[PDB]
């Protein structure tokens, strides 16, 4: 029960936690960036606007990522309960 | 002596299962719920029903083992508490030492200023308990922070989309107990709970 | 004394847990603000009211495989409770659903304190109706039925049957229904309401809500609550009257099915 | 006897419920109060009394075989508590077993350390019970979230829709109750749930 | 024998205090306690010493009849209790016949498919309980549920107020509690209740 | 114990209810609808704000309404003790 | 007569408590424990154990003068209850006659129609009791009111604070139990109760 | 002597343990599940084994020092009176004693009135008990105070970050909990706890 | 018992309220007020902002402030457990 | 139990919240108000934008600094337990 070990443990998790939310609201950003910056040269500019693609694009993600994202989860938890009797000692 | 005897009849059964096992059972679940927000499984009855089992299962052969040294004698009832409290404590201590940290045993023994101190009985009867109780919870804390994790994580993503999305006013911590449901169902790890306490728990 | 009259007190424990069984299972009708020795009275109190001239002579055989019979008896008082609340759930489930757009419902987050809002309206449901029972009967039209009940399903040996049970366990259904004939047009205004909050916010995109609509949607609520009142007392009857007409049924269908 | 017979009448009638069903109905209903807000029943009252209705209505055949099978032929001659227990017991196993997992089997069988076993219904009594229970449980939360799924698409919807118009202050948590219990209705689909529960019981 | 004994205990000295009153007095303090948040009163101490005391203020007379007409002259032991039950009935009739309904008198009279009765009297002393008991409970409703209105009101506002802030975080029922106090004594309350219970029990 | 006479209950209790609630609230809202306004015109929008004027105005509240406020109740309450041996009938 | 025996066995410890004194501490104490959340001190034990002594210091004298008064006869059982329950109830009397309100009095005597009164020991027991009692219930809620006053201070400071920036969404009732657990030790006050309650018991 | 015996069977139990320890152990607890949010251990079950268990262990010289110096000439039954109480107190009265803050004792004594006052022997049981109480309290309450504050920082950090992200919407508070678990178990404390109460119990 | 003591009652603690809470909130106040306006006059408007500050302002307050507010309580405390048997009659 | 010493335990702790969470926010500010000055010269303003790039330095924050943070903690926290019998005198 060190506090490396109890380190280790955040290591990982947040690592994991990078990989699966990271491409979503990627594809996010590059939209409102792309449609904010349409929202000059002719501006016409409103507010919500680029909200509605944002849906189409994270929609389609899941659509595209989906399994393998899914397997990560799969493959940790696993290991979390595989090394639970180490975990005591 | 009916003083004596319903007054042990009131709490007696409650101290006789914290002498062995189902305490960190029971921690454990009861920290299950509290990831995946409210009661959900019906704490009157089904948890106790798992968490009774599983102590069948593992005291099993001490279990029978006493049957044969208490209740085989006791076709004579031969001798009340004699040799069935030493008999009786015998597998009850070497498998508490073998679930007790062996830290606590210095510290208890220091603060009762003991003497010599060699067997098993040698360290009392009183000695064991808050020590063998306090190591239990250790464990019992230790899987319950195990548990969390993964869960967190989830709502960490779900409340990142929906900020990222402008979802400014929603629920999410509402929304998100679906997916924390599926996410524990998907990976059939239901059973390498009831596998974890049972090989951890003896060891 | 010795134990030679008692066994003759101990003929009638049958149609007893059948009554305990009927209070116990009618409690917001008789129920724990009441102390447990009152509750448990009235059950030896009716029984010799009714249970003389039963016809009933068994005996407690080898381990008492007639334990058995026991899962029979329970059913019936059972049967009456769990239906009856309905009556008075069908109300709570009238209450709930409206404050819940108003102050209640910002309990939504997983596990606070206790259920905390509850008596906020529903509580006051809760009772009205309580009391419109004592203008006829609480419980007696319930125990004239369970004294058919005595002549429908005597005893022992074949006990029940089933699939009147689903129909029972269809029920409601009405009970969201029933809430909502009530709670129907509060609800339908004060959507409006909340809408209209909505379209000010294109013309005044800061009014965070929490700095105006609550403090006006709250007295509407209660104005509301004020002035439909009256449709209440017409209405109870019609729910009541169903139930009745149900257990009639029911109580007369299956034995004859058996 | 008087000590340990108190004792049973405590747990027993935890254990019958858990013996047979009801354990995999409740965790639906929870689950469904839980989407659409407060209580909104009496969960102590009303929901415990459907709950039961149900669980008679299902196992009624198998009571039926038990009395035709034990008592009639009980009262009057042939077996005494024997093959009483043995031809009333095998229903209940057989039962129990159809719905049973594969593998919890194995685990627990495992974890108990038992021998080769032949007879399915000599596996014995205890053994079922733990792998019975997990096993319902996986099943009870995958039609939770079966159930769920049309409701977060409502939120969903709706909130788009105010995300729309530039409503981002206003929390649709409130709005979209009024319609879950409308197209909850208008589609009558609680008959639906109580017989798609009724049905893929077994299949 | 501690079975037949000991259950008997507790029977017959509720029924001897489910004669006359003690039951919607319980019953009001019950539902006052009901409100008010929590216990806030001593139940095993205190609410079952008021409703032993108010009965023995209103019964007194007819205690004093009795003492006169039965104890004194029982001293004797001169008759095996004959007039003494029944003549000591006869108050109790006629004070019980005083609000008993005649709902349920008729009522009953048929579940028991009674020939026609000529004296009140003659009803028996089996007839005349239960009626009594279901009435008089049907008054004591009456008055408790018209008890609380008010101090639920008083959460109303309460709530109401709070909300309107911005005060979403609170058990508003903590903060309620003083002043449901404080109305309880500022308007003298306590005298006006016992002084309702006192005359519109007999009037 | 006419359905008609419990209605005559609600009648008046909700009244009372409107009694005492009604000015608090009100002041709570013209409060948040006045600064929520100068939320506008030079816009400077944060989120609370408003919210600590609104605890001056209704802790100004009790203060000026006070005692009759009480009286209210101190009245209805009584009446209800006094009908009480009627209510049975 | 064992039957009546036990009838008085049943309810008379709580009847003794009663008679006098420990109704208002500890309707105090339940008046305290809500404010600061939970059940905290826990009743089940502590409170009997607190205000049983609290109680014994200072019923002592009174008690003491039973001792000799009527405990010390007893040595002989001279008489038994004839005016060992009259002599030691004139103690009670006037006892409980300088502790109870005078309006109190006239109210339930004028209900009973009591003639000339001019001895208190003339005021018979029936009178004496029940007036007596709402006497204490309207001391012990008034005490109650002024008990709370300082705790609703503080939550509503700190309920302004954390809404006062942001964090509409903090629970404050953990925040807000240290405090008032500092100003219960800081101010010394659990002194300043037992002085208090000491002292305005007696006046 | 049915009566007077029966009544101390309800009470006494409460009592003995109230004349000893285990209060100022019971509120700690009490006070350390209010962090830590929900009942988390089991109330009924386990806290009343540890608290009971090191009591046990505390008091153990004491105890034998009843069981040698009292009940080894109690093999006699020489006096069921006399020095059982006292002498067998004389150690209650001194473990009793040096545990009490002085103040009360000029408090309460000064309230009776008492004369000389030298022994401590000469200060009678009923001085004593209150005394000996309102100081346990006040350390208890002490220590409550001493444990709260790093949790409090968890939950002041964790709410100030997400308010800041602009997380207005999140429910902190169900994040924290498990950094609150590690952050108990890291620093291996809960040792340090029965450390606490058991080398600071005495002095 | 009369109503006008359990009026002063108010009068005297709803002050006490005001003394404590006062000063700190109004810092509250003064920092969203100017940073609030500098979230004009080149505008740059996010969101939470004058949060953070918020939270350096009130820290100081109980700092500065702190000891004569506790001897505010200390003192009414005591007063109460003063005239608590006067408070009977 | 001098009020004084009650006074010290705040003086301490406050301070440790202070090293614990101060690092991270400053981040979170320098970040928004970074990408909230971008928000202008060629304006381009959305509403959330500039939060992603918040949680990406949050993240990096406890991995970079991370150990010693936790040191801090359990320091105090045993002295706590260290002091404890000496908290009652």
């Amino acid at each position: 029960m060190t506090p490396e070990s109890v380190m280790m443990m955040g290591t990982e998790a947040m690592k994991v936690a990078l990989a699966l939310a990271a491409p979503l609201l990627l594809v996010a950003l590059i939209t409102g960036l792309i449609i904010s910056i349409l929202q000059a040269a002719t501006q016409i500019n409103e507010m919500t606007l680029s909200f509605i693609p944002k849906i189409v694009a994270v929609f389609i993600a899941i659509i595209v990522a989906g399994p393998w994202m899914l397997n990560l989860l799969l493959d940790y938890v696993r290991t979390l309960f595989s090394n639970l009797p180490y975990i005591i000692g | 002596q009916t003083l004596v005897f319903i007054t042990s009849l009131t709490f007696l059964p409650a101290i006789l299962l914290m002498m062995t096992s189902f305490t960190r059972i029971i921690i454990v679940f009861g920290l299950l719920r509290n990831a995946l927000g409210t009661p959900s499984a019906p704490p009157n009855q089904v948890l106790l029903g798992l968490a009774l089992f599983l102590t069948f299962f593992i005291m099993s052969p001490v279990i029978d083992k006493i049957y044969v040294d208490a209740y085989q004698p006791f076709s004579e009832q031969k001798i009340s508490m004699q040799e069935a409290l030493d008999k009786g404590a015998q597998p009850l201590r070497a498998f508490m030492l073998r679930q007790t940290r062996e830290a606590d045993l210095a510290l208890f023994a220091r603060l009762a200023n003991s003497g010599p101190l060699q067997g098993p009985e040698a360290v009392p009867m009183r000695i064991l308990l808050p020590a063998y109780v306090t190591s239990e919870l250790k464990t019992a804390f230790q899987i319950g922070f195990t548990i969390f994790i993964p869960f967190l994580i989830i709502d960490l993503v779900i409340a990142s989309v929906l900020m990222a999305l402008g979802m400014m006013m929603v629920p999410p911590a509402t929304i998100a107990l679906p997916f924390k449901l599926m996410l524990f169902v998907l990976v059939d790890g239901w059973q390498l709970l009831v596998g974890s306490l049972a090989q951890s728990f003896y060891s | 004394t010795s134990e030679q009259w008692l066994y003759w007190l101990h003929l009638y424990f049958w149609p007893l847990l059948r009554v305990l069984a009927l209070i116990s299972t009618a409690p917001i009708l008789s129920e724990r603000a009441i102390p447990k020795r009152v509750k448990l009275g009235l059950g030896i109190m009716i029984t010799l009211v009714i249970a003389p001239s039963l016809p009933a002579n068994d005996t407690p055989l080898f381990s008492i495989a007639a334990l058995w019979l026991a899962m029979q008896q329970i059913l019936i008082g059972i049967a009456l409770g769990f239906t009856m609340q309905f009556a008075f759930a069908a109300v709570r489930t009238a209450g709930e659903f409206i404050g819940l757009q108003m102050g209640l419902s910002f309990a939504t987050f997983v596990d606070p304190g206790s259920h905390l809002n509850m008596p906020v309206l529903a509580r006051i449901m809760d009772m009205l109706a309580m009391l419109l029972f004592l203008t006829f009967n609480g419980h007696l039209w319930l125990i004239s039925l369970l004294v058919d009940t005595f002549h429908t399903l005597p005893i022992g040996s074949n006990p029940v049957n089933s699939n009147a049970f689903m129909a029972l366990a269809r029920a409601g259904g009405l009970i969201f229904l029933n809430g909502l004939m009530l709670a129907l047009p509060v609800i339908t205004l004060l959507l409006t309401l909340n809408l209209a909050l909505g379209l000010l916010n294109r013309m005044a995109p800061q009014l965070s809500i929490f700095v105006i609509g609550f403090p006006l949607t709250l007295t509407v609520g209660i104005m509301l609550m004020a002035a439909l009142m009256p449709l209440i007392a017409p209405f109870c009857e019609h729910l009541f009257s169903e139930i009745f007409n149900l257990l009639a049924d029911i109580v007369s269908e299956m034995p004859i099915n058996n």
